[PDB]
């Protein structure tokens, strides 16, 4: 009775059942959750001025965009050799949080995370924030499992060290930051 | 028979050249101005880490929230970018004035002891890009022919 | 000495001049935009007699490109033949040379404009791009699998950026970059496709091509570039021959179009027919992106909203804009015969032949002239809207029926085979978009075709076309939901579902998936 | 014609941060605060 052919309902139900066994990242009959393509589709502002590449997951940072800055600010062809070498141990806390948040998905984010970790800052896996002990503020409640006292947490949305006295699990707290010795890494080839 | 043979030899050739091209895909750096100090170094970072920077961290207002050291870092190590223009912008707003000859930002510590139509001499705080730090200077002559 | 009829000792001469410039470009106080160095380098060029003939000038450009290409290939070899070598420093080596070359080109061009010239200045820009395209394609063809795209990718972008920092001169620059991109379309240069999509979709290039373009002059040119991308992808998407590199290219296509859908929805709206003629009928979502674009600042009722009366909408009488002259696909005798049928409703030999005229069993593996099915459907409908408008009425469920137009549509539903009918129905569905007089016409057509179906097969295929398009992830065209919601309400369908749904209880799941995928 | 060539041929007819930093040491008294 039904269309015994590929151009009927049976034809379609066959494609849907095929996605189960198809290991591809493209399923033409079912589509992709387009929100997950790393594009701010809700944004009231245009996407194109910050559109990185067709393969990138995050938009253009201001270090990425080039600007025709006043001639005078092009200081390197002049200070190059006398200019200090980059040493994250030399830099302060504010520059480290800048280096961390801005260089997301780069070795620099981990390099800043390492120097912060060397300064008693510990990253929370669950709450996605950096936390450190306040001056002499030892925890009121103290065990091997967790600690309850007053802690400075870095709120990036207001860009400042914030006092917040609440319970923190030692497990949900990130260990010493890793470094990937991944040769010729390209995030575009895996997408 | 082999389904891929539905493609023409030209289409197979096309696919082959594309497959090859995939092994050496363009790197973000390829279509960008050389970054002498902070080149791109993509790496596998965990999902629980900040994959993307905070929203509206591209405004002169956000840049005003940063430390002077941060702004001085962006100015020297991120030359000729929107970030360098925004940092110099916030710096300028934060009452710092770039000396073109010395290639350093100066800020008045006191009121200048002398102000002429050509210069101003007083005690200023400046940023040493080699010693990487703030340094005070007494009896400094800021020639306006180097100011702007 | 080179492959070319290159004068003796010219490669040696050119490579010495470039070597110098690369050190000059990187030298201190060489000028803010290599000005102090360039004025002096042009002298050195002139002295070395490369400035004598235009033929030698062009030859110097070819040799410079090949040098830069070779430097890259070597840089790439040391990165591999030494895995202890810094890959970031390798990249820097190529960039060192390529950025330098780009500035020589950019300066040779901006300074070629003698007494503020436009023609000479542009003609050299064309010459340079042409010389680079030549080196690319030969490299591409000889190196095959080992072809590296980096030199060309950096040359093309940096030159576009250098020449962006003269609003008319800006357009002829863009028109020059466009022709290049078209010449280097992936069907010509497949090994450059990733760099090509990166060029085509650059922040600056979209900006200049679509937003900051006079009287939207860039819109047809950009639309060509996208057609080139869809023309390329089409055999692979059609065949479901999707390798990891193809999945990566397809996902990039999705990201580009999502950006276009969001920023320039009127662009996608205008060129929707053109894009639909090249995207294979199986790419549901990709096509939905095009078919979901609607003029900005336009209220679109929620298709679900209870007791929604679509006729009320003042928009349903206004026709959409079509910037693809679709009538063209039609062979002049065919359109002549067709127009005779539409007014005279004679001869009946037209309908019988029509089915055969749409067949292209000449060409292998298709047996159907898809592009022609699309043109007939859109044309017949548009002619039908005009005919009803002329009669003083408006396209309605009643005014669209029993016209010479509907006789063609009704015949195609009955007289085509499952494949034929599938293509035909898809051609109707591609018009179910935002509230407009084509959406309304074809929505009624589709609904009437289901209702007047004497075959179960006709009913299943209508259901399949609408459902396959709604079962997929968002976006879903307004008109599509409207058409479907009105169909699921007809006793014709109620009866059809009742019969099919118990012969295949798995089918029940699909219809239930639409209630949540969209609502 | 060699129109391009002549435009560049006729164009051809036309046309220390150590000493600065050492002069910076002499321009005032450096300190720490």
């Amino acid at each position: 009775e039904m269309v015994t052919d590929q151009f009927g309902m049976i034809g379609l139900l066959t494609f849907i059942r095929a996605a189960e066994t198809d290991p591809g990242m493209v399923h033409l009959a079912l589509g992709s959750d387009l929100t997950t393509l790393g594009l701010n589709l809700n944004s009231p502002e245009n996407l194109y001025p910050k559109f990185a590449s067709p393969w990138a997951s995050s938009p253009c940072r201001p270090q990425d965009i080039d600007f025709h800055v006043p001639s005078e600010y092009l200081t390197n062809i002049h200070i190059r050799d006398k200019l200090a070498a980059i040493k994250l141990g030399r830099y302060g806390e504010d520059l480290l949080f800048y280096l961390y948040y801005m260089n997301g998905g780069d070795v620099l984010q981990l390099l800043a995370a390492v120097e912060l970790f060397n300064r008693d800052w510990r990253y929370h896996k669950e709450e996605r924030v950096w936390i450190t002990r306040a001056p002499g503020m030892e925890p009121t409640m103290k065990t091997n499992t967790y600690e309850r006292g007053t802690y400075y947490f870095f709120d990036c949305l207001n860009w400042r060290k914030v006092a917040k006295e609440f319970h923190l699990e030692y497990d949900k707290l990130e260990e010493r930051p890793h470094l990937p010795s991944t040769f010729n890494y390209n995030p575009a080839q895996q997408a | 028979g082999p389904h891929m043979l539905e493609l023409t030899k030209e289409q197979l050739y096309q696919q082959a050249m594309e497959e090859a091209a995939w092994h050496h895909m363009p790197h973000p750096s390829d279509s960008e101005r050389i970054r002498q100090y902070l080149p791109r170094n993509p790496c596998p970072t965990p999902p629980y880490h900040h994959q993307m920077p905070p929203p509206h961290s591209d405004t002169v207002e956000f840049y005003q929230r940063l430390s002077t050291e941060t702004l001085f870092f962006i100015f020297y190590y991120l030359e000729g970018t929107k970030a360098q223009y925004l940092a110099a912008k916030a710096l300028k707003k934060q009452s710092w004035r770039f000396h073109t000859k010395y290639m350093m930002w100066f800020q008045r510590h006191e009121e200048p002891k002398t102000i002429t139509d050509e210069f101003e001499q007083g005690t200023y705080i400046y940023f040493d890009y080699e010693k990487w730090g703030q340094r005070k200077k007494e009896g400094f002559t800021f020639e306006y022919r180097y100011l702007e | 000495a080179s492959e070319y009829d290159d004068p003796p000792g010219l490669r040696e001469k050119a490579e010495y001049l470039l070597r110098e410039w690369v050190n000059l470009y990187h030298s201190a106080a060489a000028g803010r935009d290599s000005t102090k160095a360039f004025s002096a380098f042009v002298g050195q060029m002139h002295q070395q007699g490369i400035l004598k003939t235009d033929d030698l000038i062009t030859r110097f450009f070819r040799l410079c490109t090949e040098m830069c290409v070779e430097i890259s290939y070597r840089a790439q070899a040391e990165q591999q033949h030494n895995p202890a070598a810094n890959p970031t420093m390798i990249r820097a080596k190529c960039y060192h040379n390529l950025d330098a070359f780009v500035r020589l080109i950019a300066l040779l061009v901006k300074h070629s404009g003698e007494a503020t010239n436009t023609v000479t200045k542009i003609n050299l820009l064309n010459k340079v791009l042409g010389i680079v395209v030549g080196v690319l394609l030969q490299d591409h063809d000889v190196r095959q699998s080992e072809f590296q795209q980096l030199p060309y990718h950096r040359i093309f972008i940096m030159l576009l950026l250098e020449l962006n920092a003269l609003e008319t001169i800006n357009f002829q620059t863009l028109t020059a970059f466009c022709n290049t991109f078209h010449i280097l379309r992936p069907t010509k240069a497949p090994g450059f496709v990733y760099a090509w999509l990166e060029l085509i979709s650059h922040r600056i290039f979209i900006a200049r091509m679509l937003a900051h373009t006079p009287q939207q002059k860039g819109w047809p040119m950009y639309a060509q570039l996208l057609i080139d991308l869809f023309k390329y992808l089409a055999p692979f998407l059609r065949n479901v021959e999707l390798t990891k590199p193809m999945q990566i290219l397809y996902k990039g296509t999705l990201r580009v179009l999502l950006v276009l859908l969001h920023d320039f929805p009127e662009f996608l709206c205008d060129y929707h027919y053109g894009f639909c003629d090249v995207i294979p009928p199986n790419c549901i979502q990709l096509r939905n992106l095009i078919l979901s674009a609607f003029p900005r600042n336009m209220r679109l009722p929620d298709p679900f909203t209870p007791n929604l009366k679509v006729d009320m909408l003042s928009e349903i009488n206004i026709a959409p804009r079509i910037l693809t002259n679709f009538t063209g696909v039609m062979p002049p005798q065919f359109k002549k015969d067709l127009d005779s049928y539409l007014k005279t409703r004679s001869p009946v030999t037209f309908l019988s032949d029509l089915r055969s005229n749409l067949q292209v069993s000449n060409e292998p593996g298709n047996r159907y002239n898809l592009q022609l099915i699309n043109a007939l459907v859109l044309y017949v409908g548009t002619q039908a809207i005009a005919h009803i408008h002329n009669k003083g009425s408006t396209p309605s469920m009643s005014t669209i029926t029993h016209s010479a137009h509907m006789d063609i549509f009704q015949n195609l539903a009955v007289d085509l085979d499952t494949e034929g009918r599938y293509l035909f129905l898809n051609a109707i569905a591609n018009q179910l978009r935002y509230p407009n007089s084509h959406t309304h016409y074809f929505s009624c057509t589709m609904l009437y075709l289901f209702a007047e179906a004497n075959t179960e097969a006709i009913q299943e295929q209508i259901t399949r076309v609408l459902l396959e398009r709604l079962i997929v992830n968002r976006p879903h065209p307004w008109g599509l939901l409207i058409t479907f919601i009105e169909l699921i309400k007809n006793p014709a369908f109620k009866f059809w579902n009742h019969e099919f749904v118990e012969e295949e209880p798995e089918i029940e799941k699909l219809f239930q998936s639409v209630a949540q995928c969209c609502m | 014609t060699d129109e391009i060539a002549r435009s560049l041929k006729i164009f051809a007819q036309v046309t220390s941060m150590q000493d600065v930093m050492q002069e910076f040491a002499t321009n005032g008294y450096a300190s720490d605060d």
